[PDB]
RNA sequence: CCACAAGUCGAGCAGGUACGAAAGUAGGUCUUAGUGAUCCGGUGGUUCUGUAUGGAAGGGCCAUCGCUCAACGGAUAAAAG
RNA sequence: CUCAGUAGCGGCGAGCGAACGGGGAUCAGCCCAUUAAGUUAUGUGUGUUUUAGUGGAACGCUCUGGGAAGUGCGAACGUAGAGGGUGAUAUUCCCGUACACGAAAGGGCACACAUAAUGAUGACGAGUAGGGCGAGGCACGUGAAACCUUGUCUGAAUAUGGGGGGACCAUCCUCCAAGGCUAAAUACUCCUGACUGACCGAUAGUGAACCAGUACCGUGAGGGAAAGGCGAAAAGAACCCCUGUGAGGGGAGUGAAAUAGAUCCUGAAACCGCAUGCAUACAAGCAGUGGGAGCACCUUCGUGGUGUGACUGCGUACCUUUUGUAUAAUGGGUCAGCGACUUAUAUUCAGUAGCGAGGUUAACCGUAUAGGGGAGCCGUAGAGAAAUCGAGUCUUAAUAGGGCG
């Protein structure tokens, strides 16, 4: 029972030079290197699946902090207002009204004012 | 047990032979080593030590920049010997007495239970044609068929010879496999008695 | 082919019913100095000690 | 059912071999259970047994004892409830190796209680302890 | 106490004994070093074995003897550059 | 086949390893001077086999198609439904197959008779048995070492005699050396014929599917390759054009197909061109990843698809070996194909199946996976070195105590 092993070694290595498909030079042609890049590849994005969490926070909380100063307060100052005001809306949303509503965001501030008055 | 002929009579045969329960496992060890059993076995591969030539050292051991070497017919290099060469091998096991005797009177209890055994007061023909015995088939509803008889007359051997998807065969002759692989076993009475005395 | 038993260790041991017994070391020469307490305790035999059985097992297979 | 597509061994009956050195995720790849370098990773790696790295061994350092009789071999024992393999009412040599309880080489046999009979028979050169001897009359039987 | 092989302490029972009026004490010395496995043989005993049988030779069991095997768990009876 | 890895041998190490008895296969005895069984030649007779060969059943219509053996419908043969071929997959188209016949002439074997020879220079076994010395073989390494062989030195008795029974003696049992012949069961495959394969299918399988022990290498012994496929059929491209009357190509023609056009089935990858879309000449690094504008084409008009990816956060390959490697420590120029835990036997444990105080056969026989074959093996009792006892036994003066059960 003797076994070839052509037909099931060609669609392995086929199958990894598909998913490396768009890199540069040897890493979209050459088996050896393209298998260590889509693994890198496959390693980086779990990695930045964690980090996009923390980059869109910080965005969120740069476009908050701008609105506030736009406003009369800081950032620490609102969301500590907020809080004392029981108000809940998360920071997306607020950066959101930040960004394409500036009354609203006015209103925001203002109850986070009298909140901490 | 009570069962009866296609003509209406009625046989009495042992629950032992022909009412036993139906036990899977040991009838598939059974009628698997038979089918090992049927192996021939009969192949072989050269080695390191059967092909032909690579006696010498093919160069030297340190100094040329190659990876070391011993012989030409190393099993890593094109054209070597087999890393692990075959031999014949024998592929027969040895079964248990008890438990062939057992997985047939299970084969045939499951075969009455499945109305695929048919009875049969006599089974003969008069002359070694094929056509007589394709029409006796067919009107006992039985064309795919092993028949089973006490002994084996000529004539019916010869008009079975040529029929597909029938076979005859002696009482003391069937086996696991061909009491299984055929749709039907049609059986004489004669025969059946033997091979209640048979005891399976 | 048939495994071999090590006759140097059948020579030294001998089965019971749920172990091996064996004799005891020390007791073939240089017997004036010892106490006699000594001589009459390392008289007769002993049993196998549960280290070196499965040893035992693997050097004498049928016995 | 009972057909050639439809048989099946018992649950656990069967098993995979263990196939080593055949990826990672086998998880026997790469050295295949060997562990990292030394004598044992390598090929025929084990050493003989009794071997302990060159200390005296145990059966070495004790000392010999005993010697083999050479009619123990030829003595043998006979339980008092393989009586009942016997045909016949006479125990004798002969008839106990007729039976296929005493090997036909043996040229003498012992009794001893170790089960039970309910059968009378006649014993004939046959040695008996003191228990089968005392079952063997209570049974309605006698020594010659 | 201890990987094993070993090592250490021991009340108490039986027989024979020594010293004490006696209750008693004594299984070496205040204790902890003064040491060497297995194999092979020697010696004194022995109700064991004994290659046809009776013996015997040889073997077994108990006691004991022969290593600065000191590279001291001792690769050979026997070895430098 | 078992006895049995037992009894023993062994720097008592590593290892080596019987016999008796039992079960089978095959069976057979005959002679030493008027000389046997047997064997070999030759001749004759009978039987059998082998080397060419002959006959040998039964299918049409319809659809797809280049082509039918394939689709649909309905028939016929079968002692023939083994196999091969035919333009795709045929019991009925061809060759065959079952079966029935067949030899001028020659060869092999068996049996019987006839004549030679041979058995057979040998007539009961003397330089022999035994012994001293040195070696060898026996499972047996000088061991308590019997038995066999003999290089050297010696050396009987001769049936009222002699050999053996593992030092040796006695007694018993058993056999008759120093003269011979003898089939079967057993071992093997350079060959011949038939049949078979959970054997390979062109880097495999023989080194060799092909003009291979060749080409080639070496003074020589010797070493030793690579290399299969047009098409069903050559129908292998008449003729025209460019070119050097070259190579090569474009038409034409053949063909079902010519990107089947000659190193011609399929035609993967590394590697190398041409065309289109987007990006790219102020910006520093394992080349991606998470975001993300613009552009081009497509469109179910979008909260859509495909291609590209300005700008931006993070981010020093893989394997091995190591306390620890981006390491300036090892290995890899790349692709495709090959490349490493197997097989046999024994043993122990686990799972599963049969039978169960029982379980099971081995060799072998067997128109043969069946059925026979019970010799043997494991379990059912231990203690002791052993004789011996035995649910006990050993130790001991002990019925005490204690060890194994
Ligand atoms: N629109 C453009 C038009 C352009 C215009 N026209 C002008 C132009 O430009 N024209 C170009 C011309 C093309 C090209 N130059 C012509 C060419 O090359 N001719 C080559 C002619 C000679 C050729 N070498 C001969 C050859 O090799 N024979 C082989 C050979 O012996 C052998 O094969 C192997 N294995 O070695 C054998 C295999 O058994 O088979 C043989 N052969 C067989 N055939 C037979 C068959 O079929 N059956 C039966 C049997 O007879 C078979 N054997």
């Amino acid at each position: 029972a003797r076994v070839k092993r052509g037909v099931v070694a060609h669609r392995r290595h086929k199958k990894i030079l598909a998913r490396a498909k768009g890199y540069y030079g040897a890493r979209s042609r050459v088996y050896r290197v393209a298998f260590q890049a889509v693994i890198k590849a496959g390693q980086y994005a779990y990695r930045d699946r964690r980090q996009k969490k923390r980059q869109f926070r910080a965005l969120w909380i740069a476009r908050i902090n701008a609105g506030a100063r736009q406003n009369g307060l800081s950032y620490s100052r609102m969301i500590d207002g907020l809080k004392k005001a029981q108000v809940i809306i998360d920071r997306r949303v607020l950066a959101d009204i930040a960004m394409h509503d500036a009354v609203a965001f006015a209103a925001l501030a203002e109850k986070a004012k009298g909140a901490l008055a | 047990m009570n069962l009866k002929t296609v003509s209406g009579s009625a046989v009495e045969l042992s629950e032992v032979a022909f009412g036993r329960e139906f036990n899977e496992a040991l009838v598939h060890q059974v009628v698997t080593a038979y089918l090992a059993g049927g192996r021939q076995g009969t192949r072989a591969h050269k080695s390191r030590a059967d092909v032909s030539g690579g006696g010498k050292k093919p160069f030297r051991q340190k100094g040329t920049g190659r990876a070391r070497a011993g012989s030409i017919r190393s099993p890593i290099w094109v054209g070597g010997g087999k890393t692990f060469a075959a031999r014949p091998q024998d592929w027969s096991q040895k079964v248990n007495r008890k438990m062939y005797r057992g997985a047939m009177q299970c084969i045939l209890a499951e075969l009455v239970r499945q109305d695929r055994l048919v009875l049969v007061e006599e089974f003969a023909v008069a002359a070694p044609k094929t056509k007589e015995l394709l029409a006796k088939l067919n009107d006992l509803n039985a064309a795919r068929a092993l028949i089973v008889t006490d002994a084996v007359d000529e004539n019916l051997y010869l008009a079975a010879r040529n029929l597909p998807h029938v076979d005859v065969v002696d009482a003391t002759a069937i086996d696991p496999v061909s009491l299984i692989a055929f749709d039907k076993v049609v059986m004489s009475v004669a025969a059946a008695k033997k091979i209640e005395v048979e005891l399976g | 082919a048939k495994l071999k038993t090590r006759r140097g260790a059948a020579k030294r041991f001998k089965a019971t019913a749920n172990g091996f017994k064996r004799k005891q070391a020390f007791k073939r020469h240089i017997l004036t100095k010892k106490s006699a307490k000594r001589i009459r305790q390392l008289r007769g035999c002993v049993m196998v000690h549960v280290s070196d059985v499965a040893s035992v097992r693997r050097m004498c297979p049928y016995i | 059912t009972l057909r050639l597509n439809e048989l099946a061994p018992a649950e656990g009956a069967k098993r995979e071999h263990r196939r080593l050195g055949r990826g990672i995720g086998s998880g026997v790849g790469k050295t295949g259970g060997r562990g990292i370098k030394g004598q044992k990773s390598r090929k025929s790696g084990g050493v003989r047994p009794g071997f302990e790295g060159g200390q005296t061994a145990i059966y070495r350092r004790l000392p010999k004892f005993g010697f083999t009789s050479q009619i123990a071999l030829k003595t043998a024992e006979v339980r008092l409830s393989e009586l009942s393999k016997v045909e016949g009412d006479i125990v004798s040599l002969e008839t106990l190796k007729a039976a296929n309880v005493v090997r036909r080489d043996q040229i003498r046999a012992r009794i001893v209680l170790s089960g039970e009979i309910t059968r009378a028979f006649t014993v004939q050169g046959v040695a008996l302890t003191k228990g089968a001897k005392a079952a063997i009359e209570a049974a309605g039987g006698k020594v010659e």
